[PDB]
């Protein structure tokens, strides 16, 4: 089997530079390598193939070179909309290969997350359990703190989080924060509350509400 | 006809072609050649007679882009010249070496025979020429690898003949423990405009005899060459 | 309009088996070789299985060899993934492909379907249950994935976001679905939420007040 190595695992770079994206292959595919560009949930898309040609449909800022075991992509003016992960494929032969992938974040200036907190609903504290949410819309960079607190007292390990793929439009992320208790003990406490720290913000930011009020 | 000077000129010129066949003595080879068929009834020509040609002419081709054809010459080589990774025949040392040419010895001289040269169906089936693209054939099937491709005229009223060369010889010494896969191109020469020559009994004849062999059938339409390629 | 549509979805549990399928429209079917590609969730492209356009060449991947089964039915315009055997290491999105080159041979591809999500689990059905300024709805505890939630039937997209759904330590997955609206606007619109879970054919709406 041949194996893939592309060799920046990560990347990100502001909208207008351009993305010089790696593929090392383990011996020689010669011309045989394309490339695919994959976003969220959707299915990838063929962005060059045979090393230099780029399929149709494609803008010409994006172009393939390189042979034997070297191969790369350039992107050459960057856009938001240009957030994926990028695979290349060899068909030198049996079987076909993908490389690991190399993800590409858009950089863009910091915003500050909005938080908000949401309560129990009606519904599920009818069932037997209660979830408290907390979101923090659109911000950047991706590297937040979400800080859970029941009168007074810290949480942990009763909490989890969940972050969106960034945004292809304005490059921002967002967050969602489940607290899940039970019943008898979402009961028995008073105010909840939910403490973010992010870059953008110059002092932790605290959304709460008091059970009953 | 001038044909040793025409052997060691096509072979001179395939050396420059190809840096990778320049570790290659063209006398050697034009010698070899000679020995296989000089001095020699040219109705008594086996293929051990042209062994020594074969081992000087044995040659590093991709395996996996051989372009096999039965009774397409010419649209087979306007494809290899444009998707120049594929290789016919004829694309070889020796297939390049040979192509078009005729030649035969006599027995009991060193001359070369420049008055006639037996016809494979009206004198005998041994002669130089017919043993040499046997022989040929048969070398270059038996490198073949992975999925292998053959071209046939879909007007020629056999699409598939089995007393071809590429029917009497290429298709058994393709070998299972390489070949995976046999795809057939039918070129539509504007026979059966419409209907699917897969179909064909001949095509289901190759597709039971390349099967016996431990090897898939592959088969595909090309109703218009021209923007084919 | 080239179209790649795969077909149902997939919880099995382990050592069973199922059928993908694959409809095409927009070119030649049977001029073309098709390939089965998988995908774990969070992983690399794995390439599974070939077909020439004829439906007699085959190649599979090791993984896959003595267990999956690539068909094709050309009459019907259509490529059938059969998998049989199936472990827990199958669990990923499958997804169509087809050939660019005009005949079989080692493929790139120049259409992608859009992808079918097979679980292998021991694990039952479970159907879930749903519940400027920010509104959405909980959908906790279903099982197998995937989710569909949409904004009134498709109207409301911009400002909305459905996040990753999370597996809880039950072993039952919940995400939230969140859009923010002008603070204003809390007594002029109807924000209902449309939920599908597939695999458990729970269709809910959830109509989010203040």
């Amino acid at each position: 089997e041949i194996v893939l190595t592309q060799s920046p695992a990560t990347l990100s770079l502001s909208p207008g530079e351009r993305a010089t994206l790696s593929c090392r292959a383990s011996q020689s595919v010669s011309s045989y390598l394309a490339w695919y560009q994959q976003k969220p949930g959707q299915a990838p898309r063929l962005l060059i193939y045979d090393a230099s040609n780029r399929a149709t449909g494609i803008p010409a800022r994006f172009s393939g070179s390189g042979s034997g075991t070297d191969f790369t992509l350039t992107i050459s003016s960057l856009e938001p909309e240009d957030f994926a992960v990028y695979y290349c494929q060899q068909r030198s032969n049996w079987p076909p290969t993908f490389g690991q992938g190399t993800k590409v974040e858009i950089k863009r200036t910091v915003a500050a997350p909005s938080v908000f907190i949401f309560p129990p609903s009606d519904e599920q504290l009818k069932s037997g359990t209660a979830s408290v949410v907390c979101l923090l819309n659109n911000f950047y960079p991706r590297e937040a703190k979400v800080q859970w607190k029941v009168d007074n007292a810290l949480q942990s390990g009763n909490s989890q989080e969940s972050v969106t793929e960034q945004d292809s439009k304005d490059s921002t992320y967002s967050l969602s924060s489940t607290l899940t208790l039970s019943k008898a003990d979402y009961e028995k406490h008073k105010v909840y509350a939910c403490e973010v720290t992010h870059q953008g913000l110059s002092s932790p930011v605290t959304k709460s509400f008091n059970r009953g009020e | 006809k001038r044909f040793p000077e025409t052997v060691l000129a096509r072979c001179v010129k395939y050396t420059e072609i190809h840096p990778e066949m320049r570790h290659v003595d063209c006398q050697s080879v034009w010698d070899a050649f000679k020995g296989a068929f000089i001095s020699k009834h040219p109705c008594n020509i086996t293929e051990e007679d042209y062994q020594p040609l074969m081992k000087l002419g044995t040659q590093t081709v991709p395996c996996n882009k051989i372009l096999l054809w039965s009774r397409i010459k010419d649209l087979a080589h306007q494809f290899t010249q444009v998707q120049r990774d594929m290789f016919t025949l004829e694309d070889t040392l020796l297939g390049y070496l040979a192509d078009d040419l005729t030649w035969c010895g006599e027995f009991n001289t060193s001359k070369i025979n420049y008055q006639s040269c037996p016809d494979w169906r009206k004198d005998c089936s041994n002669n130089p020429v017919s043993v040499f693209w046997k022989t040929v054939s048969r070398r270059f099937a038996e490198a073949a690898c992975d999925v292998v491709h053959v071209m046939l005229n879909g007007s020629r009223s056999k699409i598939f003949d089995k007393n071809s060369t590429f029917g009497s010889v290429e298709v058994h010494n393709l070998q299972p423990e390489k070949v995976q896969t046999l795809e057939a191109w039918v070129i539509h020469g504007g026979r059966e405009d419409s209907r699917d020559l897969c179909q064909d009994p001949t095509i289901k004849e190759l597709e039971s005899i390349i099967s016996k062999r431990n090897i898939q059938f592959s088969c595909k339409n090309i109703y218009r060459p021209d923007k084919f390629l | 309009e080239v179209q790649l549509l795969e077909s149902g979805g997939g919880l099995v549990q382990p050592g069973g088996s199922l059928r993908l399928s694959c409809a095409v429209s927009g070119f030649t079917f049977n001029s073309f070789a098709m390939s089965w590609v998988r995908q774990a969730p969070g992983k690399g492209l794995e390439w599974v299985s070939a077909i020439s356009g004829s439906g007699g060449g085959t190649y599979y991947a090791d993984s896959v060899k003595g267990r999956f089964t690539i068909s094709r039915d050309n009459s019907k315009n259509t490529l059938y993934l059969q998998m049989n055997s199936l472990r827990a290491e199958d669990t990923a999105v499958y997804f169509c492909a087809k050939d660019k080159i005009l005949w079989f041979g080692e493929p790139v591809f120049d259409y992608w379907g859009q992808g079918t999500l097979v679980t292998v689990s021991s694990a039952s059905t479970k159907g879930p249950s749903v519940f400027t300024a920010a509104l959405g709805c909980l959908v906790k505890d279903y099982f197998p994935e995937p989710v569909t939630v949409s904004w009134n039937s498709g109207a409301l997209t911009s400002g909305v976001h459905t996040f990753p759904a999370v597996l809880q330590s039950s072993g039952l997955y919940s995400l939230s679905s969140v859009v923010t609206v002008p603070s204003s606007s809390l007594g002029t619109q109807t924000y209902i939420c449309n939920v599908n879970h597939k695999p458990s054919n729970t269709k809910v709406d959830k109509r989010v007040e203040p």
